[PDB]
């Protein structure tokens, strides 16, 4: 049923933190795809179906959070000022990236749409891609995703630091230590993006491919991390 | 004394709490006997001596015994036959004639440690 | 977390009829991991902290393994310092306690001693092959040691076949935090005199007699 | 009180998944009736008043979902990844084909208005009814209808392959093994239409008419 055999669950009851949470990374997920205009007429109806992709891409992220949430939650039952506090900051990073998700998401969907060959749609509409703005654009998603995977990394420590009120055994003190690396080894990766692009080596384009080649190196590191604790 | 030859393995004090009521009932002794190689003890033992008065073996061992004469046929009512699913009764039939009472179906099954082994091969 | 954060601490204790923390003063085992936190100049600041704490009447003067043990017990005392052996006792009581990492000192942390309860065959006895079977067959394996641990608990058994439940208690993980904090004590044969010279010194400073830089002086030869 | 008296519901509790996937059902319902516009004059209300018929086909359709949803996580209390990730395509699903429903049951409501004789209202406000977009249309609707019931043979698949971990008696089995039969039959009509409207025996709207048809021949058809 569970991520690990060893782990007791402390949070199998459902709290208020968990409830509100619920609501909130549904209403997310929700209002990302209901943001939209209704369809009055059938051009719009296959406008609205171009942007499932896009939303695809979106809600498979936003759950990934949920999950990461869920497991959290399910292993401490948690529920301190404290504990709050940083599940509070998470929401609002979630929240205030959930617009800017169906941005780029959008965006990204026509530049893979154009390399494919199934679309061939003007992408003018995002409005001027210079340098400064797809430099903006890697700043702004990679401190975003370098905040959640921070939040979560504080939120272990916290449970870390509370291992003996919670009574924590030998293997869950090493399963809260390891999601700590994990989430600092998460961040890491957006962390290094943001680096390079504030810095900007080259000060062309290429900034900007290195970037955003991080993203896909993620894949490696992660079995590295899982290779040392099996 | 009515004497019962069942494997170890088997629930030999359950077939004895049926004996129990069974002698309250008649004033007959039931006793329930669990030798080891019972399987191929029975057949020399019940040709030559005694033996006992009923063996519980699976279905398979029973035609070996049939062929020998080691075994009474079975002659079940109709009433008391139809208790029974009928695809058991063919288990126990040997050149025509009903040489066993069917009991139960057995077979092996993987047993593991939910807990050692939570997704089994 | 700190040792330094335990005045305060008994201060808000004390008005609510309470002490902070209670334990065995007269054996040094107990007192060693405060003195050895830092380190000497480790062992000089140590022990001064341990001094003021008789001095600014947090703790009692005579302090013994009963009356702490009895007081946690009691619900009288919010913490105490005692190893696996003591948890039983807890658990006869209504005391819903925790085991956890000793308190930091200076930052760094207190050092306790690590001890490997052992058992030994005396050289003038007629029985040591008789000693070898109990030892062996009978006391070291699986179902021998959890008969021990029952009664009271040994700590963390040097049996291999044990490592899975030792595992799943969370008092042994403290254990272990703290055993790895420490260190080992050497077996030699100068621990004895080693022993009653730390015993008398702590005694007398706690009391009230020798100054904590002649307590070291007397130690050291 | 539930479907089968030889089930032994495993999810009486609530549980994460389960609250987040009730306020996607609500959200949907809710944001699909509360995504019109505010009635600032008796004008823009009694427009309103219009879209109840059309909003009561789709929230009568939302519910269904949800119905099934509930039922087979109070079944098998599942929880795990594999769980949550088709449980996440449903509502994937579910929340792309909210507002596309909105104006299928608005343009229906229209059509069947004409018919029966309520009002007599332009369906030019929809925008080119060529063959290509009725066929669209049914290709469309009749894809998400198919993956939903797609999603929930899949999930009662998983429930199948954790029989032994699930403890499930012979009655369960027997259960879980109708359940996905179900799900892949109710599954099957949208995927003929689909098919139907693809291929195009006709080359015109003798092939629509017969995508919409087979929906009304649903328990028939099974
Ligand atoms: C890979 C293949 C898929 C490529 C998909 C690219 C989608 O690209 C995106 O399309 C939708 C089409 O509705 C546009 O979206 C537009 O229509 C929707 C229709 O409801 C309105 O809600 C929105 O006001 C408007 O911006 C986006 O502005 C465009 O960026
Ligand atoms: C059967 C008889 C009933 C037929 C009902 C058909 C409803 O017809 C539907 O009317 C509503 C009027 O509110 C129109 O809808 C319009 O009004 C609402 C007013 O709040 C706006 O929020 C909505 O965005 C706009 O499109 C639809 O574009 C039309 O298709
Ligand atoms: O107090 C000094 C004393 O400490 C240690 O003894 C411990 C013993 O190891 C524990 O098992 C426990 O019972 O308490 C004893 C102290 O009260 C040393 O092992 C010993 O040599 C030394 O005298």
């Amino acid at each position: 049923v569970g991520l690990n055999p060893n782990f007791s669950f402390r949070g199998k009851q459902q709290t208020r933190i968990e409830t509100f949470s619920d609501a909130v990374f549904a209403l997310a997920i929700a209002l990302l795809v209901l943001s939209s205009t209704i369809p009055e007429t059938f051009e719009d109806l296959w406008a609205s179906m171009r942007d499932v992709i896009p939303f695809a891409i979106c809600v498979a992220l936003i759950i990934v959070i949920w999950y990461q949430h869920y497991i959290f939650f399910l292993k401490y039952g948690l529920q301190d000022k404290v504990t709050i506090l940083l599940n509070t900051i998470l929401l609002f990073v979630l929240l205030v990236y959930v617009y800017p998700l169906k941005f780029l998401a959008r965006f990204l969907s026509e530049i893979y749409g154009g390399i494919f060959g199934i679309i061939e749609t003007d992408l003018s509409r995002f409005g001027e891609y210079s340098h400064q703005n797809l430099k903006l654009l890697m700043v702004n998603y990679g401190l975003g995703a370098f905040a959640i995977f921070l939040v979560f990394s504080l939120m272990y420590w916290r449970a870390y630091k509370m291992k003996s009120l919670l009574d924590l055994n030998s293997y869950e003190i090493f399963d809260t230590k390891s999601s700590i690396i994990a989430n600092l080894l998460m961040c890491s990766v957006p962390l290094l993006s943001l680096i390079i692009t504030l810095i900007d080596p080259w000060g062309n384009f290429r900034t900007t491919i290195l970037s955003g080649f991080l993203y896909f190196l993620y894949v490696p590191i992660m079995i590295v991390f899982g290779r040392i604790t099996s | 004394k009515l004497v019962i030859w069942i494997n170890g393995d088997k629930g030999y004090n359950g077939l004895a709490e049926v004996g129990k009521k069974f002698e309250k009932d008649t004033g007959i002794k039931v006793t329930v006997e669990h030798p080891d190689k019972l399987e191929e003890k029975f057949p020399q033992v019940a040709a030559t001596g005694d033996g006992p008065d009923i063996i519980f073996w699976a279905h398979d061992r029973f035609g070996g015994y049939a062929q020998s004469g080691l075994l009474a046929e079975i002659t079940p009512d109709k009433a008391f036959q139809d208790k029974l699913y009928p695809f058991t009764w063919d288990a126990v039939r040997y050149n025509g004639k009903l040489i066993a009472y069917p009991i139960a179906v057995e077979a092996l099954s993987l047993i593991y440690n939910k807990d050692l082994l939570p997704n089994p091969p | 977390k700190t040792w330094e954060e335990i005045p305060a601490l008994d201060k808000e204790l004390k008005a609510k009829g309470k002490s902070a923390l209670m334990f065995n003063l007269q054996e040094p085992y107990f007192t060693w991991p405060l003195i050895a936190a830092d380190g000497n100049a480790g062992a000089k600041a140590g022990l001064t902290f341990l001094v003021d704490l008789i001095k600014n009447k947090h703790m009692n003067a005579d302090t013994d393994y009963s009356i702490a043990e009895a007081a946690f017990n009691k619900g009288e005392t919010a913490m105490t310092i005692n190893g696996p052996w003591a948890w039983s006792n807890i658990d006869t009581s209504k005391v819903n306690y925790g085991v956890t990492v000793l308190p930091t000192f200076k930052g760094q942390p207190s050092k306790p001693f690590v001890g490997v309860l052992s058992a030994g065959i005396n050289a003038a006895s007629p029985n040591k092959e008789l000693a070898k079977e109990f030892l062996e067959n009978y006391l070291l394996t699986d179902e021998g040691l959890e008969a021990v641990n029952k009664d009271k608990p040994l700590g963390a058994v040097a049996l291999k076949s044990y490592e899975e439940e030792l595992a799943k208690d969370p008092r042994i993980a403290a254990t272990m935090e703290n055993a790895q904090k420490g260190e080992i004590m050497p077996n030699i044969p100068q621990m004895s005199a080693f022993w009653y010279a730390v015993r008398t010194a702590v005694i007398n400073a706690a009391s009230g007699r020798q100054t904590v830089d002649e307590a070291l002086k007397d130690a050291q030869t």
